């Protein structure tokens, strides 16, 4: 940022870009190293009522996997299916489709 | 003391100055610590400004910066490239892995510190040590080999 | 087929084998029940025959080659 | 609704259940179990003889198109007769789906390699052999891939110790890097980090 | 005499430099120090084995082209001749023949490397 | 008591594969000693190969013998193509490792290990 | 959505001006010249090199450096030998032995941190319930022997006494976030 105007014009012409608007060296635009103290918010479970843990126990809602068929438990015109509907084709970008 | 002792001390100072102003590490690294090593090579810290320039072959290397986890499969290769370096050579262990195994100390395939394989001159702690810390270790090594008194010990023999 | 030549060069290599007493060695002496060797010693002997004769002997003949007489008539009917 | 619990969609569970029924009725010769987890993941547990037909069908069927093998691994559970559970995670880009195929093995029954189905299975099965000792039939070049040369034992097994049996050091008398029986300056302190109270009543096994 | 003197001075200087480089520092050489370098592992085979050359035809062409250069080099004295038409025609013929040979080899893929 | 074979139906062709592997090791030992600069002689290398085979000589299960042959062929390939180094080859000899004596008095004097 | 990085749309046909432009680009090395110009601009820029050790790279109060054991303002050790740091240490780099003191206080008789084993992750300082063990911001503590990085309780207490003027300020600046 201490470069003379001659050197700035030389650098801008040599690079083809306006380098002074976007300098890679931080001078003063950065945040101050000392900051005011924060006050972080509390989560949604920080309440004094209607907050029983059994109603929000996501860890204990895990069940053992459901057996679709078994060689011992089941002891065993419909259409063919797929694991999912086929993936929709991606649309070309309307912002910049080609470089 | 004797006049020749002063001349020998000054020659020792000259040799140590040359060897500490020209420290060429081998282009050798193993892990995240070697990533921090090339961040020391990066323009912020400029090991080249300090006179420290990587050379690929161990024959042109002066110091070996063991930067990463030395495994059992890697240990013969590390010993080989250390042995192929010429005699005024130094070793800078970098990071907890190269120091004492680190996070993989109790592993079946990890050498518990590269000092079991090569004689380490300087240990740089961290996981990873910052490029500041590695540069500090390099400067500490420069001071250590400034402290060497080879011709003075030879004269006192 | 130069039977005497092949048999005395077989006996020469068998003498060159260090685990066999040349005094106890004979043409009809078995490797296992007479010379007291192992199957590994026998296959080393067969490999010595291979590398002294210049032709390969398969493994299926190795368990049949039990005496020097078996070796010499085997290489006779092979050559 | 609840901010701390993962949202659950039933459509993926229904689709995976339907596809599991589909694969199970297509291949009854090899499929032993089909399950869908509560995390919406489909697992098909097959006989080891049907690894090649099952993987080939999943890769080349029009309704499957699982053309990408995500990974191949093994799990050592040393309390069953066939201790190594071989797991194939597969990705279908056509249907944007993932499937898991399981089979079993022990130390002395090799299973067929699927290098002829997926080429990534080459290095994946090399890793499985190196880490567990599960041999693979018809592999182009099966050997160790991660352990040291001449390493004895398969270290990802449960009974293999964490530190191993040997350690390397530079011996100056022989001027080499040599292997010694392992001695630790500080032993690895194992911890008993298991609460004596049951955490999940849904997984309570019945008493013996 | 002066050129011979300065060549000998260069020879003496470089011999002195390599001599002081070999006799000044402390020697400590052992087997692993002087074993050949193969990026940390032992060499699988000797480096004196045959090592295939994919530009051998280009090297032979380089021999012929270097002799074409040797033919073309007396031109700065050839341009001083009285009969400049003959010299100009002969030089044009030589360079055109050289260019036609290069074009024929380029067409016949001789400049491309094998395998 | 009826199991699926790996390669060998019984012990005979398993021993045939063992003999083939021993033959390959016996042929490869001099080339290894010449190629890797080994201090040992050719006699010592073949003695070590025989010692390893005799160490494994007590097994009678065809599947275990087949897997031992497969492992031996893997190590043989690691020696043929120079992937094992001088250190890896010399690790079979344990020349830097002192051996624990097998007698009760020496084990009593050394420590508590039986 | 997606985009093409190298696919060209339609064709530009052939023109004498375009052919001459491509000919000049091939013959006169135009992209090579502008690469030279870019390097020239970088030459005439200002380097980003600080003058170490007289200038140091910026850090934050959260920085995890050399370990230290702190005290209360009375001078009593903060550590109460609870072994939470030892339990949570992912590298098992902490060794703790303890007994009641002469006044009955629950204090350590051994607090060792193997800094060659430590991974500098801060789990000890975030598991400590009394802010005893911390990672103070020292990072220039490289040694010449492996032993000097095997810290014991005396070394850690000396580090806490040395760096208390900075560690307390960092904890003051940081503790509302944690
Ligand atoms: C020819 C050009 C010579 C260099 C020159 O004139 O540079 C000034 C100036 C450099 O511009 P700049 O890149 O913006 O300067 C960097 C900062 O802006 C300004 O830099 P700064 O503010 O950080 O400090 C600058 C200060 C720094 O002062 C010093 O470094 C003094 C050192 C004294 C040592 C005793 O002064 C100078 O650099 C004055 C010029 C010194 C030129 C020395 C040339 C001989 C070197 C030795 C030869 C033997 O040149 C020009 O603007 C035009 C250059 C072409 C002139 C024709
Ligand atoms: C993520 O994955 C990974 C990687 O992947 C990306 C890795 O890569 C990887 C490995 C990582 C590493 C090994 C880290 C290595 C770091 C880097 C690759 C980045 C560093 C960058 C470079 C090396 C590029 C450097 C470029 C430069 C331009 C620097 C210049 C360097 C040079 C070699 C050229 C300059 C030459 C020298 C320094 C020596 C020159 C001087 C001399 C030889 C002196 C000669 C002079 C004389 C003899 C003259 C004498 C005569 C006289 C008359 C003098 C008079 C004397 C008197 C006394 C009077 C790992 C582990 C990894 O995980
Ligand atoms: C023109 C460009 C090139 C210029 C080259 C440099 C010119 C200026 C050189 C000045 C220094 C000259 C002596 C360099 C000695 C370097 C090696 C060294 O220190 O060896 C220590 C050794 C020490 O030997 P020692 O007796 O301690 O034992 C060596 C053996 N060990 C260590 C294994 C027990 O040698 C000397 O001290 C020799 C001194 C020679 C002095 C000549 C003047
Ligand atoms: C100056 C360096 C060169 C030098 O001293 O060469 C001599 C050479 C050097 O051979 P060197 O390799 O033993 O050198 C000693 C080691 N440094 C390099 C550290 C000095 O020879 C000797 O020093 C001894 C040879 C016998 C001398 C007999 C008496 C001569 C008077
Ligand atoms: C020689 C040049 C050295 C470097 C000069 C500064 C580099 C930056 C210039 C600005 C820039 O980026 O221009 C890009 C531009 C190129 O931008 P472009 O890549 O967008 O191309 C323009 C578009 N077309 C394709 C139609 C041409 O450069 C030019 O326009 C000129 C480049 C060619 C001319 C210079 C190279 C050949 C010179 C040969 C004769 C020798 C000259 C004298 C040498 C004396 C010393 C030895
Ligand atoms: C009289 C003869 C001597 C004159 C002096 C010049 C000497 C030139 C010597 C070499 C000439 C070789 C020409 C033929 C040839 O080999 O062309 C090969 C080239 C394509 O080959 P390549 O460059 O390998 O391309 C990569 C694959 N596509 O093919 C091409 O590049 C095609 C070139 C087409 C145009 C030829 C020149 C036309 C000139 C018109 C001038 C009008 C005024
Ligand atoms: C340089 C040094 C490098 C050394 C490298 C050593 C290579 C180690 C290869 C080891 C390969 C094996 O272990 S295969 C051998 C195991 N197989 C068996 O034991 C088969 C059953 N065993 C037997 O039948 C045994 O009796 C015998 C002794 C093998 C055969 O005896 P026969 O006579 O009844
Ligand atoms: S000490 Fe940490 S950062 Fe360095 S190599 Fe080991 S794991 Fe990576
Ligand atoms: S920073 Fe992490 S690895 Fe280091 S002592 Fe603390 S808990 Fe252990
Ligand atoms: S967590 Fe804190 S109080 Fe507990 S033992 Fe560790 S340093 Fe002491």
């Amino acid at each position: 940022a201490s470069a003379t105007r001659v050197i700035q014009k030389l650098r801008n012409w040599a690079s083809g870009q306006d380098l002074q608007a976007k300098l890679q060296l931080r001078y003063q635009e950065i945040a101050k190293r000392t900051q005011p103290p924060p006050k972080l918010p509390v989560g949604p479970s920080h309440k004094l009522s209607n907050n029983y843990y059994c109603t929000r126990d996501g860890r204990r809602e895990v069940v053992p996997p459901s057996i679709i068929m078994s060689s011992q438990k089941a002891l065993v015109e419909k259409k063919a299916v797929t694991p999912a509907p086929p993936m929709k084709r991606w649309e070309l970008s309307k912002d910049q489709p080609y470089l | 003391r004797s006049r020749a002792e002063y001349v020998v001390t000054k020659l020792d100072d000259l040799i140590n100055w040359a060897r500490r102003s020209s420290l060429w590490p081998m282009t050798f690294g193993l892990a995240c610590c070697a990533v921090e090593m090339m961040h020391m090579a990066a323009p912020r810290y400029d090991m080249d400004r300090f006179g420290v320039v990587f050379r690929a072959s161990p024959r042109q290397a002066d110091v070996m910066i063991v930067a990463g986890t030395l495994t059992n499969k890697m240990a013969p290769a590390l010993r080989k490239v250390y042995d192929q370096m010429p005699e005024p050579r130094y070793v800078v262990s970098m990071g907890s892995c190269a120091n004492g195994g680190g996070y993989y100390h109790y592993s079946y395939s990890v050498v518990r510190g590269c000092d079991r394989i090569v004689p380490v001159d300087i240990y740089v702690p961290g996981c990873p040590p910052t490029a500041e810390a590695l540069l500090y270790g390099i400067l500490q090594l420069q001071r250590k080999i400034k402290r060497e008194q080879k011709l003075k010990i030879w004269y006192r023999r | 087929l130069t039977l005497d030549g092949i048999k005395d060069r077989v006996l020469y290599v068998l003498k060159l084998y260090d685990k066999i007493d040349p005094e106890k060695l004979s043409v009809n002496s078995h490797f296992m029940k007479d010379l007291g060797l192992d199957s590994l010693d026998q296959v080393e002997i067969i490999m010595a025959m291979e590398d002294e004769f210049g032709f390969e002997i398969p493994d299926i003949d190795a368990e049949k080659l039990m005496c020097p007489q078996e070796i010499v008539d085997y290489i006779a009917d092979k050559k | 609704k609840r901010p701390t619990v993962r949202p659950r969609s039933d459509v993926t569970h229904k689709q995976l259940s339907a596809f599991g029924e589909y694969v199970a009725e297509i291949l009854p010769k090899y499929v032993q179990q089909v399950q869908v987890s509560c995390l919406d993941e489909l697992e098909i547990c097959i006989h080891p003889d049907g690894v090649i037909p099952t993987l080939t069908f999943l890769r080349d069927h029009t309704n499957a198109q699982f053309k990408s093998l995500a990974d191949l691994t093994a799990v050592d559970v040393p309390t069953r007769q066939n201790r190594f559970e071989i797991v194939y995670n597969l990705l279908s880009l056509r249907f944007n789906s993932r499937i898991r195929v399981k089979t079993y093995a022990d130390e002395l029954t090799p299973i067929d390699s699927i290098v002829s189905v997926h080429i990534a299975a080459n290095w994946y099965e090399r890793e499985v052999w190196d880490m567990f000792g599960v041999f693979f039939f018809n592999h182009p070049d099966l050997r160790r891939i991660l352990t040291d040369y001449g390493f004895e034992g398969h270290p990802f097994r449960k009974d293999f110790p964490l530190t191993g049996y040997v350690e390397l050091r530079y011996d100056d008398e022989v001027k080499r890097v040599v292997a010694e029986p392992v001695e630790l300056a500080q032993e690895f302190r194992k911890f008993d980090l298991n609460s004596p109270w049951e955490a999940f009543p849904a997984y309570r096994q019945p008493p013996e | 005499m002066n050129l011979y003197t300065v060549i000998f001075i260069n020879i003496l200087l470089s011999l002195t430099l390599i001599l002081v480089a070999f006799w000044l520092p402390q020697m400590n050489l052992y087997s692993e120090k002087a074993n050949p370098y193969e990026c940390g592992f032992d060499p699988t085979s000797s480096a004196r084995l045959p090592f295939s050359m994919k530009f051998f035809l280009v090297a032979i062409t380089f021999l012929l082209f270097d002799l074409e250069i040797a033919l073309l080099l007396p031109l700065p004295w050839a341009i001083q001749t009285i009969k400049t038409s003959t010299m100009m025609i002969m030089a044009f013929i030589l360079v055109t023949i050289l260019s036609l040979g290069l074009a024929y080899e380029w067409t016949q893929k001789g400049l491309e490397w094998t395998e | 008591t009826s199991v699926k074979p790996i390669f060998s139906r019984d012990l005979n062709e398993a021993k045939r594969r063992v003999r083939e592997l021993y033959r390959a090791w016996y042929r490869e030992v001099p080339n290894t000693v010449h190629l890797m600069q080994l201090d040992i002689t050719v006699k010592q290398g073949r003695d070590k190969v025989r010692e390893m085979f005799m160490k494994n000589a007590h097994v009678t299960d065809p599947r275990v013998v087949d897997l031992l042959v497969i492992k031996g062929k893997m190590e043989l390939q690691e020696t043929i193509k120079v992937w094992k180094q001088r250190t890896h080859v010399m690790r079979f000899f344990h020349e830097t490792e002192t051996p624990r004596p097998k007698d009760f008095l020496s084990k009593f004097y050394m420590g508590h290990d039986p | 959505t997606y985009k093409y990085v190298n696919k060209k749309e339609q064709e530009s046909e052939v023109d004498m001006k375009s052919a001459t432009d491509n000919a000049a680009r091939i013959l006169m090395w135009t992209e090579l010249i502008r690469g030279l110009g870019m390097t020239l601009s970088y030459l005439f820029r200002e380097p980003a090199t600080i003058n170490y050790p007289f200038e140091k790279g910026p850090l934050s109060p959260r920085f995890r450096g050399e370990h230290a054991l702190r005290r209360y303002p009375s001078g009593e050790e903060r550590c109460i030998a609870c072994k939470l740091c030892e339990a949570i240490c992912p590298a098992q780099a902490i060794t703790i032995e303890a007994e009641p003191r002469a006044d009955g206080s629950r204090r350590t008789t051994r607090y060792d941190i193997d800094m060659t084993k430590c991974i500098y992750c801060g789990f000890c300082q975030e598991a400590c319930p009394v802010d005893a063990i911390v990672e103070g911001p020292n990072f220039e503590f490289s040694t010449e022997t492996h032993e000097e990085l095997l810290y014991n309780k005396e070394k850690l207490l000396n580090n806490g006494d040395k760096w208390e003027a900075e560690i307390a300020a960092n904890i003051q600046a940081d503790y509302l976030y944690r």
